[PDB]
């Protein structure tokens, strides 16, 4: 349920639900990446 | 980025020769002996391995990991 | 593999005839990457831009079509395909010019053809501005 | 030069192998160096060099196809390290670049 | 008709007394109008590799499938699911992880990692309906067993689902069953004067 | 008689058979014949074959001997006029300086 963002430098889940300034929990890196969607996407093999 | 599965000009499956081709070049074959040993008679197949650049082996360092 | 010859008359002035089977196997296959970026700022007054969640259809328990690809944070999710007139970031801003009242200002994918989202970048500047960059693929 | 005493200096930086001098390991890489090339990174392992130059001391050359499996490290290390001292002949590894003085 | 050579995957034969206007028809049918089974739909769950999904789907299309195309019908217009009569299914699922033991030099990928290379042998056939009895085990497989598709690093994952259907090579070039099909007329080099000496 | 060149089927000038058709039989007849030529000539040429190669611009032995003679003769005639300017008489052509 809570949104999970993936740290750029160390690939660690941070769960930034609260309106805090963006910052990694384990390291000082300040860039976050969203995880891939759960829903399926269909591609034509062409 | 990564070796194409089929030769553009004729459709021979050259996409499985790549891990062999690099191996034979460790045994110090020349390029023209290595392609002949894999069965690439026509030169359109030969340029698939001869002109390839293995970019994915180097992009995967920068790529994120645990 | 070039044959230098005159074929089919569709090659009169610098035009060149390609092979269908070569194109299918991957000759000339290319990727176009485009950006989309959004900034959420904190004003001089203690008020802020915000991203609202997806607006659900009450009748069907699914988001409205214009919001179909939004994740629960109101930012589009990597992997999904965007189509024309669909929102990427559900931004709302204060019309301050007593409680806040917000006008919707969504970042929307204008483009004649469908694009896929590869990654979404979230970072913040020292002024408490939130920066979002989307990478799009065709 | 004082061309007799100075060998106690030269012994610390070069050692004679196959009629010629060869650079010692500690001059090129101390034990925290990163990979010098692109591709997959690797850690320094100086005995992974010293074993190769040891084989040149006992045998005529390094003479077999797949020494990179025995010493486990990358072919991109061994075939690059060798390339500063030798030239390739077909199948039998490398040729020592200068004659047996 | 004289068959002069034949082995696995290759054949050479002579046709005598037929004209170019009919021999070229046989060449063109083999390229474009003999049908085969090839992947058209890929349903992707959690692709986290560096290989783009549209590129991965293109690669998986070009893998030749050993299924005999005479036993399957054409899938109708629309009909996204398909059935036992007219589709096969494959499941590719690979997770890459670190090797729990490794030498201290740790230089080479083939020791550090497991499943860092995806190969077409990871494709598992998933039977629909009574197909599991009609086909003995190993008949429905990818042919080559060594084609690289992607290439991974630890933490990265590929999980997908393929739908092979029937089609001719005039539609798309992943349906053509031939490496190359061609012919040549036979030479008769003749000596007009006797050539002796050096 | 005669083959069809640019001067008879092309855009350069008159004496063009499509220009004759235009001036003698009307606009529609000229436009039809052009559409027929645009349709017919690709079907011939693509099944005749027509190609250029490095062997179409390679100088044969009959030229390489001729070219060597021309260069030696032409350079030596220039070298004599060089000598006639700096250190002698040069027949100065009317209206121009000696250089
Ligand atoms: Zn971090
Ligand atoms: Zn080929």
């Amino acid at each position: 349920q809570p949104m999970i963002y993936i740290c750029g430098e160390c690939h660690t889940e941070n769960e930034i639900k609260s309106r805090d300034p963006i910052r990694c929990r384990e390291c000082g890196y300040r860039i976050m990446y969203k995880k891939r969607t759960k829903r399926l996407v269909v591609f034509d093999a062409r | 980025m990564i070796i194409p599965v089929r030769c553009f000009t004729c459709g021979k499956i050259v996409g499985n020769k790549w891990e062999a081709y690099l191996g034979l070049l460790q045994a110090e074959y020349t390029e023209g002996d290595a392609l002949d040993a894999l069965g690439l008679k026509r030169y359109c197949c030969r340029r698939m391995l001869l002109a390839h650049v293995d970019l994915i082996e180097k992009l995967l360092n920068y790529a994120p990991l645990e | 593999t070039v044959a230098v010859m005159s074929y089919s008359g569709y090659d009169i002035e610098d035009a060149l005839v390609l092979n269908k089977a070569s194109l299918d196997r991957g000759f000339g296959r290319c990727l176009v990457y485009k950006n989309a970026k959004c900034t959420l700022k904190r004003y001089t007054n203690q008020t802020f831009d915000k991203v609202m969640g997806p607006m659900l259809d009450a009748a069907t328990r699914k988001p409205i079509w214009r919001h179909e690809i939004l994740d629960a944070d109101g930012i589009c999710s990597p992997g999904e395909k965007v189509e024309n007139k669909q929102v990427l970031v559900n931004k709302s801003m204060p019309t301050v010019t007593q409680q806040p009242q917000y006008k919707d200002v969504p970042i929307t994918y204008k483009g004649a053809t469908d694009s896929y989202i590869e990654k979404v970048m979230i970072s913040s500047n020292a002024e408490d501005a939130f920066l979002i960059k989307m990478l799009l693929r065709q | 030069i004082d061309s007799v005493a100075v060998l106690r200096g030269i012994q610390k930086v070069a050692m004679l192998v196959q009629g010629n001098w060869v650079v010692k390991s500690d001059i090129l890489y101390p034990k925290d160096s990163s990979s010098p090339h692109s591709g997959v990174p690797a850690e320094v392992l100086c005995r992974g060099r010293d074993f190769v130059m040891w084989k040149f001391t006992q045998s005529r050359w390094v003479v077999r196809k797949e020494v990179a499996t025995v010493t486990k490290l990358c072919a991109e290390d061994v075939k690059d390290f060798l390339e500063h001292m030798a030239v390739v002949r077909i199948n039998k590894g490398w040729e020592f670049i200068l004659p047996y003085d | 008709v004289d068959v002069v050579h034949m082995d696995e995957n290759s054949l050479e034969f002579d046709m005598v007394g037929i004209d170019a206007a009919i021999a070229n028809a046989f060449r063109r049918i083999l390229l474009a109008e003999v049908p085969t089974m090839a992947v058209e739909k890929v349903l992707v769950y959690n692709n986290t590799s560096i290989v783009q999904d549209e590129i991965l789907a293109h690669r998986l299309g070009l893998i030749p499938i050993h299924a005999d195309p005479r036993l399957f019908e054409y899938r109708n217009q629309g009909d996204e699911e398909g059935t036992e009569i007219d589709t096969l299914q494959f499941r590719l699922q690979v997770r890459c992880t670190r090797n729990p033991h490794a030498a201290k030099d740790s230089s080479d990928p083939n020791e550090l990692y497991v499943n860092h290379k995806v190969y077409t042998r990871h494709m598992t056939w998933i039977p629909l309906g009574n197909q599991a009895d009609l086909f003995p085990e190993g008949t429905i497989r990818p042919v080559h067993d060594d084609i690289l598709i992607a290439q991974l690093r630890p933490g990265q994952e590929i999980d997908l689902l393929m739908h092979c259907v029937k089609g001719i090579g005039k539609d798309h070039a992943k349906f053509s069953p031939v490496a190359t099909a061609s012919y040549r007329l036979l030479p008769d080099i003749t000596l007009l004067e006797p050539v002796e000496g050096e | 008689s005669g083959s069809m060149d640019k001067g008879t089927l092309g855009s350069g000038s008159k004496n063009n058979i499509f220009y004759i058709l235009l001036r003698d039989w009307g606009q529609n007849e000229a436009a039809d014949a052009m559409s027929r030529l645009a349709r017919l000539a690709p079907v011939y040429l693509s099944n005749r074959g027509f190609s250029i190669g490095i062997g179409d611009v390679t100088p044969g032995q009959g030229l390489l001997k001729a070219k060597y003679e021309l260069l030696n003769a032409g350079y030596k005639k220039c070298d004599e006029y060089i000598e006639a300017l700096n250190t002698g008489k040069l027949q100065q052509q009317p209206g121009c300086t000696a250089e």
